[PDB]
RNA sequence: AGAGACCGAUAGCGCACAAGUAGAGUGAUCGAAAGAUGAAAAGCACUUUGAAAAGAGGGUUAAAUAGCACGUGAAAUUGUU
RNA sequence: GUGAAGCCAGAGGAAACUCUGGUGGAGGCUCGCAGCGGUUCUGACGUGCAAAUCGAUCGUCAAAUCUGAGCAUGGGGGCGAA
RNA sequence: GCGUGAGCCCGGGUCGAACGGCCUCUAGUGCAGAUCUUGGUGGUAGUAGCAAAUACUUCAAUGAGAACUUGAAGGACCGAAGUGGGGAAAGGUUCCAUGUGAACAGCGGUUGGACAUGGGUUAGUCGAUCCUAAGCCAUAGGGAAGUUCCGUUUCAAAGGGGCACUCGUGCCCCGUGUGGCGAAAGGGAAGCCGGUUAAUAUUCCGGCACCUGGAUGUGGGUUUUGCGCGGCAACGCAACUGAACGCGGAGACGACGGCGGGGGCCCCGGGCAGAGUUCUCUUUUCUUCUUAACGGUCUAUCACCCUGGAAACAGUUUGUCUGGAGAUAGGGUUUAAUGGCCGGAAGAGCCCGACACUUCUGUCGGGUCCGGUGCGCUCUCGACGUCCCUUGAAAAUCCGCGGGAGGGAAUAAUUCUCACGCCAGGUCGUACUCAUAACCGCAGCAGGUCCCCAAGGUGAACAGCCUCUGGUUGAUAGAACAAUGUAGAUAAGGGAAGUCGGCAAAAUAGAUCCGUAACUUCGGGAAAAGGAUUGGCUCUAAGGGUUGGACAACCAACUUAGAACUGGUACGGACAGGGGGAAUCUGACUGUCUAAUUAAAACAUAGCAUU
RNA sequence: AUUAACGAGAUUCCCACUGUCCCUAUCUACUAUCUAGCGAAACCACAGCCAAGGGAACGGGCUUGGCAAAAUCAGCGGGGAA
RNA sequence: AAACUUUCAACAACGGAUCUCUUGGUUCUGGCAUCGAUGAAGAACGCAGCGAAAUGCGAUAAGUAAUGUGAAUUGCAGAAAAUCAUCGAAUCUUUGAACGCACAUUGCGCCCGCCGGUAUUCCGGCGGGCAUGCCUGUUCGAGCGUCAU
């Protein structure tokens, strides 16, 4: 047989995330000593859109506290924030939208973006469009905070973590049909070759495992496991059940 | 142009306002050495040249 | 009506290949290339044109004297006047607010 | 395909190469399929006894290989006849 | 094309100058055994590499 | 460098020759055909017909039915008688 | 060609929102030329003009439209609206 | 002649240098086949055929020879998405002149992209060169037995600025960076007109310019404890110091819609000069009447400034929108020439007219104008607007500013982006074709191959049809008109009875006015279904701008409506141009694929669901 | 399962329409045709009139009969198991 | 009876077999050990009085020096050896392991020196240089890695 589109979307090639109209990553400022010990200001500038990207990014100004030259930072912009507003960074930033703060100086049930996993690593987690971590708790003594992923997964982060208070810009972006083959063509065109999908049991036995056959049928379990070889994963990998959600699940 | 220019003014005592080149299809380069206005190139070609 | 064509190796329509259609004093319709327009300076903070300033291209701005390139006036090129005023103006007070606040933290926060 | 396709060939593949000057340089791979250049190594196979005859030692000039027998043969020596002008 | 690289100009100046016939001398010589050039090219019957 | 119970121009190396050449292929690569007048060019002066190519005379040679489509000159196939 | 929002005016009514003239110029809308494609004649041709062309008739034609150059992916590999 | 035979010997002819018998030895040793290999040659056979792209004709010259050479004349086609004029790729001399036997130009050939002999491509301003893009290759390192793979700033001690001596070498500051290649359509310093050759020209010649770099002058300006002046302001003026360090701008950006300005083209009127027609008519029909780069000067929407303070809200676009965050209004400033005038520049170009002449020399006269129009075509600019779960490069380079480091002779220079002036600008490409013959399809192949410019009429219209400029008249010819054909049509009466099947063909068709069902996702269906009108001529009305004094006069196109008359009862008179309806199966739709037998119900799609 | 709209998708019927047909006829151009010039290819054991018989059970050849007269042109599609 | 077809013969065509030849292959045997950063093999472009190719050569270009031989070369022309052999001295364009960085560009640089244009800085001409890995040495350095005053 041959090696299948799923297989080959790992060599790169045509299959490489698109990059010329990116302009910079959306990360916090590196951690450093005014974040550390009090605060530091900076200036919105703009709000612009990153293609691929649902949410908007924000561009920060600030002075550098050991040049004179100044810095201008790409953030996840929050809703609520504007051009021309003071943002501050730092342990001891008021709580305010759009403010980037330590999750040790945040009270219990504060939503914040582009929370750290690990203090310094300028964000990783609820940074899309409508999306939040909620800080569930505290531990001082063993210095660490409970949060809330928008997955509903509960993680445990050392406290001095950070984030911007708020919750991402972007609204209910997945809320309007996108009714048209050009406009996922549109939304993908940005992103990544991926799009339109052909089914694998559209194609032939050499081509995916759901193959052939007199019918278009897969012929098997669909439900592939953990296990399996390259080549072989196609279809509901490791899946603990199927079929529709009939109720509240006791997972989360 | 610019060893055209001397080679022409060692060799010939010539003075040119300007030389323009080119390359012919038969690989050899051509120059037209234009000379200033108080020497008459003929007299020059007949002189030096042989030219007639 | 006689037709024209370009006098360039470029044959393409390609934002650099621009041409206009003159009529000689030999009496023939010919074409004429010419540069992409000049571009009016923008100022720095409101991002609007600035006036008294030629649109050129940006080589262009090395030939002409100082004077036609900028206003007389603090941040002549670049701000426009009105975000001037405003800088003058916002500086001004930011200063005035610092003082009254220093003196007021002074006389009521060290009194003892 | 066919006739009508054959209408669209006005590319070039390969260029001159300026080692073996042979039409082989790929343009865009910058390296050449007869010699190998840019690599070091002339490139050559043992699967391909014709390829590596049409270009061993002896199919060109020698400018400097030829002599070489020849001042072997007289020792290598230096200086001029007993007896020489100059 | 018109465009040309000095390279490729210099290679259809030396093909130029190969296009021509035999001297008429050269047949004369004892032992000659060329009848005319076997080298010939033109430029509508064998296309040149570059 | 010397030899052969070897091959003798469809043979012998692909190549006895301006052969790894001419030519083909984008390319890697593929890759031919093609030797012999005569001892000596002595390679046909000159006349004539023809627009010319050529022909007919004439000449060279031991020989031109050895005339650069050249030693000999088979068969297939063809013309005349 | 059709004529989506938005806008102007006038009629009703009590309200609220009904109606009627206009304006406007949206749409993977539509007729249709070039381009792109290739349905039928199962036409021509079928030792062809052509190792896929020719004619008529057809599909689409403002956007999942057509296209150049540069560049990337190389054989059990690639690429595939399959 | 001998031998059963494979064969052997001899006679005659041709021919020109070696060869044979006998006994042994030796082998690449015996051909009708193998769709055998190479080469050569037949019948077929003077046969199939040389029939797409409308088309040739007369006279003359040339020549041995003319349908396919040339001149003139006529008749035609391409008909501005050209058979026109130029380019990109590709070709490479095919370009020009002269000559020409054979070969090639599937007929001929005096002709040729053929053959032969000689020529032809001129740049500081056009490109490459410079920059970076997708991307590729180094480096530090790390893998790999290795050819080499990753790596492109990454676990690297990776650089650039100034001062000082007779003399290069003595120091002092800044540092986070620290490669190359990659676009003849992206970015980008600068050249226009006229003329000229057989063949080049934005390159040559003449005139008139510009840019970059480097040098130092003259004048001007500013100052002398210092680095201009004016304006309320927007800002202006010929300059009018300014290190590091930093900030900003430009380069620099999508698609589409209507509107407005400008250039060019088209059209109309008058005049000038020439030409055509002129039985008759036509103050007639056609052509010419031009003005470059570079500059000076005056203007040109949007915006911005000053006064002032708006509801009885006002201003205002086709559309919108705008205003106590300051509108209308009045007055200014300013970005923006492809606008007017002037220099260039009439001396050019062009058009007429008249006098020289083997040539050498042409020479000399004149003239080269004024208006109008517009849903016109094309390019460009501007202000608005729409769409996006799509927001539509980078870098080199150039400029401004914040800052204030250094430096700056009351009788002398003056760290000047002002005027004038001086010097220089290397290298490679440049011919020609770009296609029914210059490229690729074995070829001079009805195929394929990326662009620019774009006339008149009809008409909604780069539809079809006809024409102008320009280009061709090139595709083997002559004669005849059998069958069968290919292509184009017409048929009485019937009207699908043909056939697997209405395949093929026919019928319908533009515009205006009426009228339009079931069903429906309320958007459609719909041009549903159907019906009427359409020419020519003579009139009438309406739809605008300007000035006077509610009318009159002047100016200007077209679009619509009404009436009479009239003929062939005809009029979208060619061309152009939907057949329609009642249902069933199926895929929702737009879209995509088996290049060269399948375009579909297959694939994709949005939506839904699962992991 | 249904389904408006859409379809060079498959199917049945109706109106219109017509040479699809009854049942064919006629016209035009270009061929074919004849000429000048030029000029292939496929194919080919040898060849080329039949009837029957036998035969490898369908002969051009064999057996027995019929018969049987140069050299040819345009068509033609029975045979050559072309 | 001609023509046509066929058969036979002579001559003439077509074609290149046969015979004879061979400055070529093929095989065996013997001797020898000698490429390159002092730039190889290979490639490109040029060089002759009249050459396209082959052969030879490299702007000193169908070759220069030197030695030996001893009168040619030759198709023509020309001149006062030779397209001779040998070969120890030289030249040796652009390249190429290819080396300033590149190269699909006859592209873009830096250093030293000289000669001109007013010139340490810009321009032009000329000459010589500028790759990488590693070894030895030299010199200048870094590190509280470390030793004494
Ligand atoms: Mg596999
Ligand atoms: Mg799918
Ligand atoms: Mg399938
Ligand atoms: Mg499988
Ligand atoms: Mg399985
Ligand atoms: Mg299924
Ligand atoms: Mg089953
Ligand atoms: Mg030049
Ligand atoms: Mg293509
Ligand atoms: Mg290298
Ligand atoms: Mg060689
Ligand atoms: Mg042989
Ligand atoms: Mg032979
Ligand atoms: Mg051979
Ligand atoms: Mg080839
Ligand atoms: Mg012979
Ligand atoms: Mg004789
Ligand atoms: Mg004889
Ligand atoms: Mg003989
Ligand atoms: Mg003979
Ligand atoms: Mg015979
Ligand atoms: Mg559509
Ligand atoms: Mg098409
Ligand atoms: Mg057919
Ligand atoms: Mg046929
Ligand atoms: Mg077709
Ligand atoms: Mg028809
Ligand atoms: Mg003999
Ligand atoms: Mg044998
Ligand atoms: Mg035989
Ligand atoms: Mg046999
Ligand atoms: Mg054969
Ligand atoms: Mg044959
Ligand atoms: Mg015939
Ligand atoms: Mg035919
Ligand atoms: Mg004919
Ligand atoms: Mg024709
Ligand atoms: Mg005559
Ligand atoms: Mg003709
Ligand atoms: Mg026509
Ligand atoms: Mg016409
Ligand atoms: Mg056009
Ligand atoms: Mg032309
Ligand atoms: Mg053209
Ligand atoms: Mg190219
Ligand atoms: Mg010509
Ligand atoms: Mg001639
Ligand atoms: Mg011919
Ligand atoms: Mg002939
Ligand atoms: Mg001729
Ligand atoms: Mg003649
Ligand atoms: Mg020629
Ligand atoms: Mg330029
Ligand atoms: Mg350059
Ligand atoms: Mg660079
Ligand atoms: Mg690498
Ligand atoms: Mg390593
Ligand atoms: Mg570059
Ligand atoms: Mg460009
Ligand atoms: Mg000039
Ligand atoms: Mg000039
Ligand atoms: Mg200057
Ligand atoms: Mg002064
Ligand atoms: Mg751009
Ligand atoms: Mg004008
Ligand atoms: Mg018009
Ligand atoms: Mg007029
Ligand atoms: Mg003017
Ligand atoms: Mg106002
Ligand atoms: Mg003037
Ligand atoms: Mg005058
Ligand atoms: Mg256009
Ligand atoms: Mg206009
Ligand atoms: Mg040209
Ligand atoms: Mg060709
Ligand atoms: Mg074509
Ligand atoms: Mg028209
Ligand atoms: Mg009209
Ligand atoms: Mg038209
Ligand atoms: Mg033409
Ligand atoms: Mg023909
Ligand atoms: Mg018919
Ligand atoms: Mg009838
Ligand atoms: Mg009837
Ligand atoms: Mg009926
Ligand atoms: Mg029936
Ligand atoms: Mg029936
Ligand atoms: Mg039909
Ligand atoms: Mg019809
Ligand atoms: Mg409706
Ligand atoms: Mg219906
Ligand atoms: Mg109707
Ligand atoms: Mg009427
Ligand atoms: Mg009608
Ligand atoms: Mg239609
Ligand atoms: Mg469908
Ligand atoms: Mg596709
Ligand atoms: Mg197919
Ligand atoms: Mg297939
Ligand atoms: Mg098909
Ligand atoms: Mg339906
Ligand atoms: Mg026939
Ligand atoms: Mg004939
Ligand atoms: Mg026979
Ligand atoms: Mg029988
Ligand atoms: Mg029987
Ligand atoms: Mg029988
Ligand atoms: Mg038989
Ligand atoms: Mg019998
Ligand atoms: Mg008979
Ligand atoms: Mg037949
Ligand atoms: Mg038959
Ligand atoms: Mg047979
Ligand atoms: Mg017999
Ligand atoms: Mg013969
Ligand atoms: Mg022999
Ligand atoms: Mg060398
Ligand atoms: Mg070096
Ligand atoms: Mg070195
Ligand atoms: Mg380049
Ligand atoms: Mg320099
Ligand atoms: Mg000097
Ligand atoms: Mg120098
Ligand atoms: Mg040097
Ligand atoms: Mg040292
Ligand atoms: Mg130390």
């Amino acid at each position: 047989g041959r090696v299948i589109r799923n297989q080959r979307k790992g060599r790169g090639s045509v299959f490489t995330a698109h990059t010329r109209l990116r302009k910079a990553p959306a990360k916090f400022r590196p951690l450093d000593y005014a974040e550390r010990h009090g605060y530091i200001r900076g200036i919105v500038k703009e709000i612009i859109h990153d293609p691929g990207r649902g949410a908007p990014l924000a561009r920060v100004v600030f002075r550098s506290p050991y040049k004179y030259k100044q810095i201008t930072e790409t953030f996840i912009a929050n809703e609520g924030m504007y051009t021309g507003q003071f943002i501050y960074a730092g342990k001891n930033a008021a709580l305010t939208v759009g403010n980037i703060l330590p999750l040790s100086s945040v009270p219990e049930g504060t939503v914040v973006s582009n929370v750290e996993e690990k203090p310094g690593d300028r964000g990783a987690l609820g940074r899309t469009s409508g999306n939040y971590v909620t800080v569930v708790g505290h531990n001082p003594d063993e210095g660490k905070t409970r949060i809330k992923l928008p997955s509903g997964a509960k993680k445990v982060v050392p406290s001095s973590s950070r984030g911007m208070i708020g919750i991402v810009a972007g609204g209910g972006r997945t809320d309007k049909p996108l009714l048209k083959a050009s406009r996922a063509k549109h939304k993908f065109a940005v992103k990544r070759n991926r799009w339109p999908k052909t089914r694998g049991v559209a194609m032939n036995p050499v081509d995916h495992p759901h193959g052939g056959g007199n019918h278009q049928h897969i012929g098997k379990a669909s439900t592939i496991s953990r296990y399996a070889a390259q080549g072989q994963k196609a279809g509901l990998i490791a899946a603990r059940r199927t079929g529709l959600l009939r109720g509240t699940q006791k997972t989360k | 142009k610019a060893q055209i220019k001397q080679a022409l003014k060692k060799l010939y005592d010539i003075d040119t306002v300007k030389i323009n080149t080119l390359i012919r299809p038969d690989g050899t380069k051509k120059a037209f050495a234009r000379l200033t206005p108080d020497v008459d190139a003929l007299d020059i070609a007949a002189t030096k040249l042989g030219l007639v | 009506p006689t037709r024209v064509t370009y006098r360039r190796r470029n044959p393409y329509n390609t934002t650099s290949n621009r041409t206009r259609v003159i009529k000689t004093p030999g009496g023939q319709l010919r074409v004429l290339h010419i540069k992409k327009r000049g571009t009016a300076p923008k100022c720095g903070d409101c991002g609007i044109k600035l006036p008294g300033i030629p649109a050129l291209r940006p080589r262009e701005y090395a030939t002409i004297s100082k004077p036609k390139k900028t206003v007389q006036r603090a941040y002549g090129g670049s701000r426009c006047g009105n975000c001037v005023r405003d800088r003058i103006i916002r500086a001004f007070l930011i200063e005035e607010q610092k003082i009254v606040k220093k003196v007021l933290k002074e006389q009521s926060q060290a009194e003892k | 395909k066919g006739t009508s396709s054959f209408g669209k060939r006005h590319n070039k593949t390969h260029g001159l190469c300026r080692r073996c000057g042979r039409r082989s340089l790929h343009n865009q791979k910058k390296v050449c399929a007869s010699c190998g250049y840019p690599a070091a190594k002339t490139r050559k196979y043992n699967w391909s006894e014709k390829a590596k005859r049409r270009k061993v030692t002896g199919t060109g000039r020698m400018r400097y290989l030829s002599t070489v027998p020849r001042r072997f043969k007289n020792g290598f020596r230096t200086g001029v006849p007993k007896g020489a002008r100059g | 094309p018109s465009h040309k690289t000095f390279r490729i100009k210099q290679k259809l100046a030396k093909a130029q100058k190969q296009n021509r016939p035999i001297p008429q001398w050269i047949r004369l010589r004892t032992g000659n055994t060329i009848r005319y050039n076997a080298k010939r090219r033109h430029w509508r019957k064998t296309r040149l590499g570059l």
